[PDB]
C-alpha cells in the first residue's frame, strides 16, 4: 500500500509541473500529453515507490 | 536431520555459542595498537590535503582542473561512477545471496555492508565539487519559490541521478542499521565502562530479542532484500544513462543498462575479497571467513568477468556489422591512438584476470586471488576512464579535436576521497560488531566441523 | 525516404510569428576576418592571454575553419577512403590522412551555434536554464545555469564555451575589463557573465527585440532588409556571405535563398533541425 | 514408471491433424503490387517460421535452466530433473524441422529474407543494394548455414549426454558421472552464452538487414527463459494431478513461481531500456524499427508489454497464491501466450508488414507444433523412471519445504 502512495505522488507531481504549469519546449521532446514524453518519466517514478514502500514500513 | 555429506563445514574450530560472541566481541571490548594508530594517521592526513584542494578549487575555478573546452568531463565523472560502482557489492551480498538462500554469506553481510555506507558517500561528493555554482546547488529540488514557481524538468538524467543515489543510500542505511539492534544488545550487555553502557543502551533500541519481535524482524529483512535487488539494478542503470541516451558516437547504446551493471558487480567483488583477506589476519576471524568464503568469492568473480568479456565482442561486431563510419572511426581511435595505452591495459587486465580461476591451482589460492582482486580495481578504473575520453576527443567535425592531460588538483581530490574512505572503514573495524551474531547461531549447529562429523558417525 | 521524415515525436507549431535562418555561400568566403571581432564587439567575450588558450580553453562565439587535403585534392581524399580493406590496411591509411601533402586545397568554414529545433543540449540540463522560443533561437538564461557542464558535450557541433576563471576585475587578467578607463566599451544592453555559466552564439536578441520595438509603435510591418542590417554577425562582413533575415516573410533575402538547388545542412543524419545552412563551393 | 493416459496420444493426433491440414490451406491462398504481392505471399511461411523458432528456443530455455541447477547444486530440484529431462526430449527432433526451413530460404522457395534474394551483391542488377552487398562478409549464404548448423549440435550433444551420464549414475557403487556432468554442465553455460548471441543476429536480426542494435541477444534471452521455466511448472503440475509425482508439494511449486516471477520482471526491464533509449534520443537512422511498428502493429506491441508484465504483476506477488495450482496454471498460461506475441511482433512486420493478421495461417502453425510437442515430451516420459536413483542431492530434496 506504501508503493501505491508513491505511484500517485510521482504521477501528479510531473504531470503537473511538465504539462499543466509550464508546458515549454526543451528539445523536441512533446509536452502536449501525459502519453506523449511518458518514458522519460519512468527513471523517477520507479524509484519513488520503492522509496516510500521501503521507508514507510521500516 | 536431511543434510547431504557432500558439503563442507563453514565453522572451524569446533565452537559453540560463547566461542562465536567472545571472539567477535573482543576486537570491540579492546585497546587499539601501535599499527593501527600509524595507519590511522596515515589516511587522516590524506584526507585532510584533499580536503584542502577541495577547498582550493571550489573558491578559486574549475579552470585549475586539466579540463577541456572539448572534454568537460574527465576524472570528476569517472571517479564518481568508480565508487558507485564499489557501493553495489554489499547490497548484493545481503539481499541476493539472500534471495538464493546462500548460507555461506552469513560471515561476510556486516563488512559489506560497511562497503557501501563508506563508498556511497564518497561518490556523493562528486555531483557537488565539479559544480560551476555549488552554493546554488539547492535549485536542483522542485521546491515552491518567488521566481512564480520556478520548476525544474524531469526529463534529465542528472535529476534522475539524484533521486538514484539520494534514495538507494537511504534506504540502504536503515536496512543494515535495523540488522544491528541485536548486536549491539550484546555489547550493552558488556557494560564494562559506565560510559559504554550508555553508548550502547542508546546505539541499540529496546531490544529485547523475543518470540514477536524476531518473527517481524525476518520479515522486514525480508521485504527490503526484495526491493533493494531492484534497486541495485535500476540505479547503477539510471547512471548508466547519462551516456547511453548521448548522440555522441561511442556513448550511444542499448548495451550500457546490464553493461555496466555486471561491470559494478565484478568490481564491487575484487574490492571485498581484499578486505576480508587481511581482516581474517588482523581481526583473527580465520575460523569465519575460510577459504570456502574466499574460493566462492573468485567464482563469482569469474563469472562476471566472462560477462564482460561477451559485451566486448558483442559492441565490436555491432561497430563492424554498422555502416556508420563515426562509430567505427571511434573503435579504431580506441585500438591504435594517443590513449591505446589506457585502451590495451584495460582490456589485458578485464580479460585475462578473471579466466585465471577455472584453474583450481589458482583460484584456491589466498595469495595468488589477493594479487587478481587488487588488478581488477585497476582495470576497472580504466574502463570507466577509457569510455570517457576516447570518446570526446575525437568526434563530429575534424577541427574540435584535441587532447586531454589531468593536473594536480584532479589527482588530489581522488587522492582525499581513498583516504576518506579508509578512515571510515578503520574507525568502524573498532567500534563496530564484525560479525552478525544472530545470523552466525542460527547456522552454528545446522553446519561446522563438529556436527558435521557427529553426523558422519 | 529522405531522413527528415522519421520522427517518432511530434513538431511544434512555428509557421506564424518570425521564424528565423542564417545563410552562408561558401564561395563568398575568402576569409570572414572582420566577421569575428564584429560579434565579439557587443557581446562583451573577455580576453584570454597567451596561456590558457595556449591550452586550447579560449573563448570565441563563432569561429572560422582551416581544412588541408592529402594527394593535392579533395576528392584524392574520397578515393583512399572508399576503396579500404579489412582492418590492416584501414589501421595506417587514417594515420597518413592526417599528414597534409604538398600544395593542397584549402577550404574555409564559418561555425557558430546553429540554433537546432531537436537539440540535444536542452534534454539534459537539469536545472532548466535553457529553452526555445517561437522564432527559433536558442534562449541561454545566464541564471539557473550553475554549471554541471552536460550541454557541451551533447553538441555534436561543440560550439559552446564554459568559463572558468573570473575574467571581470582581478589581476590575473589586467586587460581592458580591469582598468576604469577601459569600460567604456561595454555596452549597458549586454550582462557580463562572471563564474561558471556557459555563453553561447545567439541570434542577435538585442537587436532583433529593438526591431521588432521600433516597428510596433510606429504601427508598421518590419521592411525586408531590415533585420539583416541590425545583427552585426551579418551587417558587418564584406561579402554578400553572411544572410540573416526572415523566412515567413516570403519577400525578404533568406526565402529567396532556402529555395535553391544548394540547399544543404551539416550533418543531417544525426536529426537535429539546425537553422543555419551552408550552400556548396563550387570550384573549377 | 510413467504410465501413459491412452488419450493424450489420440489428442496430439488431432491437433497435427488440424494444425496439418490448416497449414496446407494457408499455402492455396506498376511497381505498387511488386511490394505487395511478396508481403501476401509470405504470409503462410513466416506464419511457419514464427513457430518453429518459438518451440524450439523454449526447449533451450529448459536445458539452460537445467544445467544452472546442476552446477549451482540446488538442493531441491532433483526430484524434478527427470520432468525436465522429458521436457527436453523436443529440442532434437525440433530441431530437424527448423534446420530445414532455413535450407528452404537458401533455395530460394520464399521470400522470408531480404538478403537471400537473387541481384542484391552484384552492381549490375535492379536488385543491387549496397548496405546490404557491405555486410556479405557475414550474411555469405553457406556461411549462415554452417554457422547456424554447429549452433544445433552444440545443443544436441549436450542434451544426449546428459541424460545417458545421468543413468550410467543411477546404476554405479560410486560417483565419477556426476562429476563428469558438472564439468560437462559448465562447459555447456560458457558454449551456450557464445552461441546465444550469435544466434539472434543469424535467427532474428536476420529479418531486417539494414538495422542494429546492441542488447539484442540478452533480451531475446529472456523472452524464451521465462517461458521455459514456465513449461516446466504446468507439466509437473499435471503429472502431479495425475498421481505421477512422489516427495513434490506447493514449496516446490512455490519455488518455480516465486522464480518465473522474477525473471519475467527482468524481461520488462530489457524491454524498456531498449525502447526508451532510441525513443530518448530518435536519431533517423534505426529508428523506423520502432515507426513502423508503433504505426502498424498498435495493440501487439504494447499488449505484449501487459500480458508479460502487468498481469503477473498483480497475481504472483503473495506467497499463498504462489502454492495454488490454479493461480500458477493461470499466470503460466498468460506468459506463454504473451512469449508467443513476442516472437510474432519481431519478425511479422519485416515479412507482411501491414498485410499482418492472426487467421487460419498463424493458428494452424500453432496446434501444430502443440500437437508435436506434447506427443514427444509424454512419449518421452515413459522411457524412464521418475525420481531419480542416489544422487548427492536427493535426500535433501525429497524433504524439501519452505
Ligand atoms: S548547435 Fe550546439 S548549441 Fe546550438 S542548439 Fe544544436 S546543440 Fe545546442
Ligand atoms: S546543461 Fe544547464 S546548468 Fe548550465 S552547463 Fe548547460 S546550461
Amino acid at each position: 500500500l506504501y508503493g501505491c502512495v508513491g505511484i500517485s505522488v510521482a504521477t501528479t507531481m510531473m504531470s503537473y509541473i511538465m504539462i499543466h504549469d509550464w508546458p515549454q519546449d526543451i528539445g523536441g521532446k512533446p509536452s502536449f500529453s501525459f502519453i506523449q514524453n511518458m518514458p522519460s518519466f519512468v527513471p523517477i517514478m520507479f524509484e519513488m515507490t520503492v522509496f516510500f514502500a521501503a521507508h514507510l514500513m521500516v | 536431520h536431511y543434510e547431504a555429506p557432500i558439503r563442507k563445514p563453514l565453522v572451524i574450530g569446533d565452537k559453540s555459542y560463547h566461542d562465536v560472541t567472545v571472539d567477535v566481541a573482543a576486537p570491540v571490548e579492546g585497546p587499539a595498537n601501535k599499527q593501527w594508530w600509524i595507519v590511522f594517521t596515515i589516511a587522516l592526513v590524506a584526507f585532510l590535503w584533499g580536503l584542502g584542494c577541495i577547498i582550493y578549487t571550489v573558491s578559486t575555478g574549475i579552470g585549475t582542473w586539466g579540463l577541456n573546452k572539448t572534454v568537460g568531463w574527465a576524472w570528476d565523472i569517472t571517479n564518481f561512477v568508480w565508487w558507485v560502482g564499489i557501493g553495489h557489492a554489499g547490497t548484493l551480498i545481503s539481499a541476493v545471496l539472500l534471495l538464493f538462500r546462500q548460507r555461506w554469506r552469513m560471515a561476510i553481510n556486516r563488512s559489506a555492508e560497511a562497503m557501501t555506507i563508506f563508498s556511497v558517500v564518497q561518490a556523493g561528493l562528486f555531483p557537488i565539487i565539479h559544480m560551476g555554482r555549488p552554493w546554488l546547488a539547492y535549485w536542483v529540488l522542485p521546491i515552491p519559490n518567488q521566481f512564480g514557481s520556478l520548476w525544474v524538468n524531469f526529463n534529465s538524467p542528472l535529476l534522475w541521478d539524484v533521486f538514484a543515489i539520494s534514495t538507494y543510500l537511504s534506504v540502504s542505511l536503515v536496512f543494515w542499521w535495523t540488522g544491528l539492534l541485536p548486536d549491539f544488545a550484546m555489547l550493552r550487555d558488556r557494560a564494562i565502562t559506565p560510559f559504554n553502557k550508555r553508548v550502547y543502551s542508546i546505539l541499540s533500541f529496546g531490544w529485547s530479542g523475543r518470540a514477536k519481535d524476531w518473527q517481524r524482524f525476518e520479515e522486514v529483512s525480508l521485504v527490503l532484500a526484495g526491493l533493494a535487488t531492484p534497486l541495485v539494478l535500476s540505479v547503477h542503470t539510471i547512471v548508466s544513462m547519462d551516456f547511453a541516451t548521448s548522440v555522441i558516437p561511442g556513448w550511444h547504446t542499448t548495451i550500457f543498462p546490464p553493461y555496466f551493471v555486471a561491470g559494478a558487480v565484478f568490481s564491487g567483488f575484487a574490492m571485498v575479497n581484499t578486505l576480508l583477506i587481511v581482516m581474517r589476519k588482523v581481526s583473527n576471524l580465520e575460523a569465519y571467513i575460510t577459504l570456502q568464503h574466499i574460493e566462492l568469492m573468485n567464482i563469482i568473480i569469474m563469472i562476471t568477468g566472462s560477462i564482460v568479456g561477451v559485451a566486448y565482442i558483442t559492441e565490436l561486431f555491432v561497430a563492424w556489422y554498422s555502416g556508420v563510419e563515426y562509430e567505427q572511426y571511434a573503435f579504431l581511435n580506441r585500438a591504435t591512438g594517443p590513449y591505446w595505452w589506457a585502451y590495451w591495459s584495460m582490456m589485458t587486465c578485464n580479460v585475462f584476470s578473471p579466466q585465471f580461476m577455472w584453474f583450481k591451482k589458482l583460484r584456491t589460492s589466498i595469495m595468488f586471488s589477493f594479487i587478481i582482486s587488487i588488478v581488477v580495481n585497476i582495470g576497472m578504473w580504466f574502463e570507466r576512464f577509457v569510455i570517457i575520453v576516447t570518446s570526446l576527443h575525437r568526434d563530429y567535425l575534424p577541427s574540435s579535436w584535441t587532447m586531454f592531460s589531468p593536473t594536480f588538483v584532479d589527482i588530489g581530490i581522488f587522492i582525499g576521497t581513498i583516504g576518506f574512505f579508509f578512515v571510515l572503514f578503520l574507525l568502524y573495524s573498532r567500534t563496530f560488531p564484525v560479525i552478525a551474531q544472530a545470523e552466525v547461531k542460527t547456522i552454528l549447529k545446522g553446519t561446522g566441523d563438529n556436527y558435521i562429523r557427529e553426523r558422519a558417525n | 525516404v529522405e531522413a527528415t521524415t522519421v520522427d517518432l515525436w511530434e513538431s511544434f507549431d512555428r509557421t506564424t510569428g518570425h521564424h528565423f535562418n542564417l545563410s552562408i555561400d561558401l564561395n563568398a568566403c575568402t576569409g570572414c576576418g572582420a566577421c569575428v571581432i564584429a560579434c565579439h564587439a557587443e557581446n562583451n567575450v573577455p580576453v584570454v592571454g597567451k596561456a590558457e588558450v595556449r591550452r586550447s580553453r579560449d573563448m570565441h562565439w563563432l569561429r572560422i575553419d582551416r581544412y588541408y587535403s592529402s594527394e593535392s585534392t579533395f576528392e584524392g581524399d574520397n578515393e583512399r577512403k572508399e576503396g579500404i580493406a579489412g582492418l590492416s590496411s584501414s589501421l595506417s591509411t587514417f594515420n597518413e590522412m592526417e599528414k597534409p601533402g604538398d600544395n593542397p586545397q584549402v577550404a574555409f568554414q564559418p561555425v557558430m551555434c546553429q540554433h537546432c529545433n531537436h537539440a540535444p543540449c536542452e534534454t539534459v540540463c537539469p536545472v532548466a536554464a535553457t529553452s526555445h522560443g517561437r522564432q527559433g533561437q536558442n534562449h541561454m538564461a545566464y541564471n539557473r545555469c550553475v554549471g554541471t557542464r552536460y550541454c557541451a558535450n551533447n553538441c555534436p557541433y561543440k560550439v559552446r564555451r564554459f568559463n572558468w576563471f573570473l575574467y571581470n576585475k582581478n589581476s590575473e587578467f589586467d586587460y581592458h575589463m580591469n582598468d576604469d578607463l577601459g569600460r567604456m566599451v561595454l555596452n549597458p544592453d549586454v550582462n557580463v557573465r562572471s563564474r561558471g555559466v556557459m555563453e553561447k552564439c545567439s541570434f542577435c536578441i538585442q537587436s532583433t527585440q529593438a526591431v521588432i520595438l521600433e516597428a510596433k509603435r510606429q504601427g508598421r510591418v518590419v521592411g525586408k532588409d531590415e533585420f539583416n542590417n541590425a545583427c552585426a554577425c551579418s551587417a558587418a562582413c564584406s561579402s554578400g556571405a553572411m544572410v540573416f533575415g526572415d523566412v515567413n516573410d516570403k519577400e525578404s533575402e533568406v526565402a529567396k535563398l532556402a529555395e535553391s538547388e544548394r540547399m544543404y545542412h551539416l550533418l543531417e543524419h544525426v536529426g537535429t533541425k539546425p537553422n543555419v545552412f551552408y550552400h556548396v563551393k563550387v570550384r573549377n | 514408471m510413467y504410465t501413459f493416459s491412452s488419450k493424450l496420444k489420440t489428442f496430439s493426433i488431432i491437433l497435427m491433424v488440424l494444425g496439418l491440414l490448416g497449414i496446407g490451406y494457408g499455402f492455396l491462398s506498376t511497381e505498387h503490387l511488386n511490394h505487395v504481392l511478396h508481403q501476401l505471399q509470405n504470409k503462410p511461411w513466416s506464419a511457419l517460421y514464427v513457430a518453429c523458432i518459438f518451440f524450439l528456443l523454449l526447449s533451450m530455455g529448459v536445458l539452460a535452466f537445467y544445467a544452472i541447477q546442476q552446477v549451482a547444486q540446488a538442493g531441491w530440484s532433483p526430484v524434478l530433473f527427470r520432468v525436465m529431462q522429458g521436457i527436453t526430449a523436443y529440442l532434437p527432433a525440433g530441431s530437424i524441422i527448423f534446420f530445414i526451413i532455413l535450407v528452404l530460404c537458401g533455395l530460394h522457395f520464399n521470400h522470408i529474407f531480404v538478403w537471400l534474394g537473387e541481384g542484391v551483391t552484384d552492381p549490375k542488377s535492379p536488385n543491387y543494394d549496397a548496405i546490404i552487398a557491405g555486410k556479405s562478409g557475414y550474411l555469405n549464404f553457406p556461411f549462415w548455414i554452417v554457422r547456424a548448423f554447429i549452433f544445433l549440435l552444440g545443443w544436441n550433444i549436450y542434451r544426449h549426454f546428459s541424460r545417458k551420464n545421468c543413468l550410467a549414475q543411477d546404476e554405479a557403487n560410486d560417483d565419477l558421472y556426476y562429476k563428469k556432468n558438472f564439468k560437462i554442465s559448465a562447459g555447456f553455460l560458457v558454449f551456450f552464452i557464445v552461441s546465444e548471441s550469435i544466434m539472434a543476429w543469424d535467427w532474428i536480426m536476420s529479418f531486417d538487414p539494414h538495422w542494429f542494435s546492441t542488447l539484442f541477444a540478452w533480451y531475446v534471452f529472456a523472452s524464451f527463459f521465462v517461458s521455459g521455466i514456465t513449461s516446466i511448472a504446468l507439466i509437473t503440475i499435471y503429472l502431479k494431478s495425475k498421481g505421477y509425482l512422489e516427495y513434490v508439494n506447493t514449496s516446490h511449486i512455490h519455488d518455480l513461481a516465486k522464480f518465473m516471477f522474477g525473471i519475467s520482471v527482468f524481461w520488462t526491464y530489457l524491454w524498456f531500456s531498449q525502447f526508451m533509449l532510441i525513443w530518448y534520443a530518435n536519431i533517423p537512422e534505426e529508428v523506423t524499427y520502432f515507426v513502423t511498428r508503433i504505426q502498424l502493429y498498435n495493440l501487439p506491441f504494447f499488449g505484449a508489454v501487459v500480458m508479460n508484465f502487468v498481469f503477473p504483476l498483480l497475481i504472483l506477488i503473495n506467497t499463498d497464491f504462489k502454492r495454488l495450482n490454479w493461480v500458477v496454471v493461470m499466470a503460466g498460461i498468460v506468459i506463454l501466450l504473451g512469449h508467443y506475441v513476442d516472437f510474432f511482433n519481431m519478425i511479422m512486420p519485416g515479412t507482411v508488414g501491414d498485410k499482418w493478421f492472426i487467421g487460419v495461417p498463424e493458428i494452424a502453425s500453432i496446434l501444430f507444433f502443440l500437437g508435436l510437442f506434447i506427443f514427444v515430451v509424454f512419449t518421452a516420459l515413459t522411457k524412464s523412471p521418475l525420481l531419480a536413483k542416489r544422487n548427492p542431492f536427493i535426500e535433501e530434496s525429497k524433504h524439501f519445504h519452505y
